[PDB]
């Protein structure tokens, strides 16, 4: 069991991990508070020649257009041309998708 | 009941520390501390200047 | 201006009742909404956006459609209106 | 592996600052400041930097005093603020290469990546240029001896991005642009 | 394009401008019929946008 | 008359000419112009509110678009 | 200007409402404008200082007591008959930066010239502080006090006391301390 | 730069009301160097976009 | 003291870097003249910011 008494010190490090995803999580209720408008979203999968290309194609309420890549978090029923997305100020970011209807 | 006059002692550290701050001055409300010491009323210097991490409420 | 008198003299509190009452986002209508959180809105300009409710008003309080006082800076609903 | 670097004039100026809040004590030693920058890409960019209390012994070279916690608290809050920019190196400000200063850049080719070193002078009467760095790499030799961490120089550039350019020329008022024709080419062709 | 650097953009909201090229890219995409995508900062050209 | 012309920091150059909607009972009207900006202000001197006969066009501000008078037309 | 030298407070027994309004160095001004209204008067002039205030001896504004010494060095500018012997005792007075710098002004102006190593001493002490207004006085009075004089020790003594402080009055007090003493100095 | 003022109307209060563009009609006393009566009403004229103080009568 | 200064280099041109710290005067003092600062040569290099909404606009 020698061998396996540095599995230990991994544990410890692990929950240690989980001590210090308190914080940059943490963030992420202050940063996501508020979607302050709603802001149209078609999604363009662009090609950079890492280095990929990956991208979507953004119209506010207000009619303007902007540029962004596919941002926000794990995405699973985004990458939609769909409406009433997350967005910060002037970052212009997806944070919250819903449906609309 | 006494006013004086004052005058803003700046040094490029604290005026490049605003700098890089100022190119850290995208669109989002930021925030910095300006440190030094007060040797009088009416003389004032500034020393040590630092940023701070943004928040959405600004 | 002999109306205008009186009031000219009480004009001087409207400077220290300017701070309160100051906000007014174009007097926007909700549309519906998702959670009791979030709320879908739309300003009269075209622009639909999305803010919480601030603790002065009830979410009971909250009509389908409303006209009321809301915020243009934190942009919370401070107090609402009948039509 | 990278060609060459570029260090901004902010650290340089807080290396000014490195002999600014000494305090006056007699030790005035080759005060090592945890160098930032972007290893990014294939070129090095200095952004900005900070300091660390470091001690070494009168007699003894291999007594250092560094500090991880110190490391990972300033690293940490910058990071905070700005994690656009990591861990890449560090410096002394002494003349001198130490025989230390490879245990003393062990500790940042251990815990940051393979890290850079910069030389540059406590007193600017160099005309040359004071900034040299020298990349942290073990080089096999020809004659048979045994492999050591060897500082071969890598060409250095110090560039401005925007607005230290526009701050940096108001404070001085004393230099002349680029100003082709007579004077800034015949003084060039002067010294 | 008058300048072989230096050209017209063409905003989506209305405005027109010019712009600078980006020392990474370089002129291949860069030629006329080609509509792009700008920053605030600089106007500079981080890469294109294609079109759909 | 000090107090009759320290209100002309309002009328000075940060004014405007709106557009009345309708007069409110809570003494904030409602107002709009050429977007329709609505802004209530607790109302101030000069104004009739009752002669003013609502729907018409009034002056507003660059600031807070407090009501420091109307102009018949 | 107008009342110089014609001794004619009677100008200014118009009002007490418009010079004492105002807390501020301008009662300063006008203590010393006082001053500079009459001169050359050996009783008339400390009785009327001591006829402002002598009810219970303490003044809420101080720039009447050091304006008092500061017009009373101007009106004492180059008097044999110096009271300068008093006002060493009245600058031994503890007070904060107007029997400090008004006293460094007015006792170092009738001190002017005579080179005296005791005024000089004290003056030392009146700048060793560090603060730039009453050392800004200290300098000023020291350019008058060292007229042709040429201690060696001194000037080294301002220019480095100079640069081993980062206000600035202490700085112009002492550009002027150090220009007064050079006179005949072109060789 | 500044905007183009157009008094449409010159109103007797010294506080003329002047025709901007769009979301303007910005009532305003302009320059104390320039008088209200020589600036006809229903002409262009020159104004700056935040003081709103005019510059010269314009053809 | 207490020194509010701002940064904004985004409509600041590259050609100048003018940057300015500001006060907060005590609304008491209303009733008295406004600033009673002594020394008053530099208010001419202080009327520099002149532009003509911000800084007597405010
Ligand atoms: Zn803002």
């Amino acid at each position: 069991k020698i061998m396996k008494s540095e599995v230990l010190r991994v544990t410890h490090e692990l929950q240690a991990m989980k001590d210090k995803i308190k914080e940059n999580s943490e963030k992420i209720k202050v940063n996501k508070t508020l979607p302050y408008l709603v802001s149209n979203v078609i999604e363009l999968l662009d090609v950079d020649p890492q280095r990929k290309g990956k991208c979507a194609v953004i119209k506010t309420s207000t009619r303007q257009t902007y540029f962004l890549p596919v941002i926000g978090l794990v995405d699973a029923e985004k990458l939609k041309p769909g409406d009433l997305v997350g967005v910060n100020k002037d970052s212009y970011l997806i944070l919250e998708t819903l449906p609309t209807e | 009941a006494v006013d004086t006059a004052e005058q803003v002692y700046i040094s490029s550290l604290a005026l490049l520390k605003m700098l890089k701050h100022g190119r850290a001055g995208v669109p989002m409300e930021v925030m910095g501390l300006m440190l030094g010491e007060f040797v009088d009323d009416y003389t004032v210097r500034v020393i040590d200047v630092f940023a701070m991490p943004q928040s959405g409420t600004g | 201006a002999p109306p205008a008198l009186w009031d000219l003299a009480a004009d001087k509190q409207t400077l220290q009742s300017e701070q309160p009452l100051q906000v007014a986002r174009c007097t926007k209508i909700i549309n519906a909404d998702s959670e009791d959180p979030k709320y879908i809105i739309n300003v009269k300009q075209f622009a639909k956006f999305v803010v919480d409710l601030s603790d002065q008003v009830a979410p009971t309080d909250i009509e389908e459609g409303m006209r009321v006082g809301v915020d243009r800076n934190k942009y919370q609903i401070h107090i609402p209106l009948p039509p | 592996a990278v060609q060459k670097v570029v260090v901004h004039p902010l650290v340089l100026l807080s290396v000014v600052d490195h002999f600014n809040r000494i305090g006056k004590v007699g030790n005035q030693k080759r005060v090592v400041g945890v160098l930032l920058g972007s290893w990014q890409k294939k070129v090095l960019d200095v952004s900005n930097s900070f300091a660390v209390p470091f001690d070494e012994d009168d007699k003894d070279d291999s007594v250092w005093f560094l500090d991880h916690d110190y490391l990972e608290n300033m690293y940490g809050m910058f990071k905070k603020v700005n994690a656009r920019e990591r861990i890449v190196g560090w410096y002394h400000t002494g003349p001198k290469l130490h025989k230390n200063d490879i245990a003393i850049n062990e500790l940042m080719k251990r815990y940051c990546p393979n890290s850079v070193l910069v030389i540059i002078d406590v007193k600017p009467k160099d005309l040359g240029l004071p900034t040299e760095a020298y990349i942290s790499v073990e080089e096999v030799h020809d004659d048979g001896t045994p492999t050591s961490k060897t500082f071969e120089h890598v060409t250095s550039e110090i560039g401005a991005e925007e607005a230290e350019e526009v701050g940096v020329e108001h404070l001085l008022r004393d230099i002349k642009d680029t100003t082709v024709g007579t004077l800034s080419q015949r003084i060039t062709n002067q010294v | 394009q008058l300048t072989e650097e230096k050209f017209i953009v063409k905003a989506t909201n209305g405005p027109r401008y010019v712009v600078g090229c980006r020392r990474q890219l370089d002129k291949s995409k860069l030629k006329p019929g080609t509509r792009v995508a700008l920053d605030m900062t600089t106007l500079t050209i981080m890469r294109y946008l294609p079109r759909e | 008359e000090e107090e009759r012309s320290k209100v002309d920091d309002l009328r000075g150059t940060p004014m405007s000419v709106g557009t009345l909607e309708e007069i409110i009972d809570d003494n904030h009207a409602i107002v709009s112009t050429s977007v329709g900006s609505e802004h209530y202000v607790s109302i101030l001197s000069f104004v009739d509110k009752d002669l003013l006969e609502p729907g018409c066009s009034v002056l507003l501000n660059h600031k807070v678009h407090a009501v420091i008078g109307v102009l018949m037309d | 200007f107008m009342h110089c030298g014609t001794t004619s407070d009677q100008f200014l027994r118009d009002n007490l409402e418009w010079l004492a309004r105002a807390t501020n160095w301008a009662k300063f001004t006008a203590t010393a404008s006082l001053g500079v209204i009459h001169k050359g008067h050996e009783k008339e002039a400390l009785q009327l200082m001591a006829t402002y205030l002598p009810k219970d001896t303490s003044p809420g504004s101080a720039y009447q007591e050091g304006g008092g010494l500061y017009a009373l060095g101007l009106i004492h500018a180059n008097h044999g008959g110096d009271i300068i012997d008093y006002l060493l005792n009245q600058l031994k007075n503890a007070s904060n930066d107007i029997v400090r710098h008004g006293g460094s002004l007015g006792l170092g102006l009738a001190a002017m010239g005579t080179a005296r190593q005791d005024v000089y001493d004290l003056l030392k002490t009146n700048l060793y502080q560090d603060d730039a207004v009453t050392g800004e006085a200290a300098g000023l009075a020291l350019g008058l006090v060292m007229l042709g004089s040429k201690n060696a020790q001194a000037i080294e003594d301002m220019v480095g006391y100079a640069q081993e402080t980062q206000h600035e009055k202490i700085l112009r007090g002492l550009a002027v301390g150090i220009a007064l003493v050079m006179y005949g100095r072109m060789e | 730069g500044s905007y183009v003022g157009e008094v449409v109307r010159a109103m007797d209060k010294k506080k003329v009301l002047v025709k901007v563009h769009p979301e303007g009609k910005f009532v305003v006393d302009v320059d104390k160097n320039i008088d209200i009566n020589d600036v006809t009403p229903n002409c262009r004229v020159a104004l700056r976009n935040d003081s709103y103080t005019l510059h010269k009568i314009l053809p | 003291r207490a020194v509010a200064v701002v940064v904004d280099p985004i409509q600041s041109v590259k050609g100048k870097v003018v940057i300015d710290a500001f006060r907060l005067i005590n609304a008491n003092m209303m009733v008295l003249g406004h600033e009673p600062r002594q020394t008053t040569s530099n208010l001419g290099h202080l009327n520099k910011p002149s532009i003509q909404a911000l800084i007597h606009g405010l």
